[PDB]
């Protein structure tokens, strides 16, 4: 997962 | 002009960006994803054209977030590059690059590309 | 390795990039084009990963330059997104986006994409 | 599956794309801008995944147009890379690169980037 | 110069690209990765400018590879957009987009961008 | 102008 | 990730 | 076009 988006 | 850019803005996926435009061309604030809450908050720094062309031209701007705060470290940085088009419905339209740190061998697939539209909600 | 980012860097077309890296992740400095004249320089600000991974991975980083100073204003801005690799031959490998302020009609042709490799040579 | 991609499609700026999906993975057709009429018509060639994953995954595809026909030559080629998401409202979402032929000296500013959404109207 | 595009080309990571250029603008051939085994090969189709300009400009071109053949299907496709330059050291300079078929939730992280330089060496 | 768009 | 495009 | 970014 990446913290940029959901 | 700095005033119109300064505020709270949101994109189509629900992330939050808070930004202050300084009179010399500087941008500072914080970036959060839609989970909200304190930690998804990351520091951002950037620059904008403080003397835009008149016309109905937009104002060119860009900024960086490195995905490390006091709770998490994704080992990656995103840059957004785009233009502010002010009016009643003020909008920032961007394209972005996300690079991850990789070994020399996996460098060819290190960067993602995409695009985001921000709608303003408050100064 | 981390602080090796502080220094003077050159890309493949003769542009110069001078940077200071702060302990907590800030990147600050100046960029100037070839021809070398004392105001092809512009201010940059950026961020980098100040606690990178312990496998042989590079250090992720990025910065912005709005193309305005006291002489010129090209109504545009470039962002570079990439990663630093140290060793006896250190380098920063990047790709960039250059957006120009356009009218709505020309918005589809507003952004150029490219790639630069900076070294200390 | 080939059938769903085959048809007439349009994007947000009003350009027209006509495409036939062949059973081996091939794409062929013509591309036109919103002025319409015969010459703005250019040949396109491309490829798609003829055996897509089930799930609600899209079908990956891509195609090229070189901007030369019997009436005009822009000395440039555009590639679109994206995915077909079928349903009631079938959509092809893409990102594109436009490269122009330049001298060695102007090569650093030869390519433009952007993105397009196509809505289907007919087979 | 025009037909000099027909031949065998190698990028900087050992991938091979064999192409035929038709007189009227078509590009046809095969692409295979390094390791060299006889089915890392995939079909490509593309277009190029068959009547380029007479100043020293390059020849604009592009092509697509869907990553499926009789052995593997990586549910993705790459397009390369760029230009050919001839001379004693001919080369093709490109940038590419790799899109993977994703579910809607992961659509924002579907596409990778990069750059390749092909030569006949 | 470019023939891609209007 | 990993892919057929390179090496 | 032409710009300050290079040369």
């Amino acid at each position: 997962s990446h913290p940029q988006n959901t | 002009a700095e005033a119109g850019i300064t505020g709270t803005w949101y994109n189509q996926l629900g992330s939050t960006f808070i930004v202050t435009a300084g009179a010399d061309g500087a941008l500072t604030g914080t970036y959060e994803s839609a989970v909200g809450n304190a930690e998804s908050r990351y520091v951002l720094t950037g620059r904008y054209d403080s003397a835009p062309a008149t016309d109905g031209s937009g104002t060119a701007l860009g900024w960086t977030v490195a995905w490390k705060n006091n709770y998490r470290n994704a080992h990656s940085a995103t840059t957004w590059s785009g233009q502010y088009v002010g009016g009643a419905e003020a909008r920032i339209n961007t394209q972005w690059l996300l690079t991850s740190g990789t070994t020399e061998a996996n460098a060819w697939k290190s960067t993602l590309v995409g695009h985001d539209t921000f709608t303003k909600v408050k100064p």
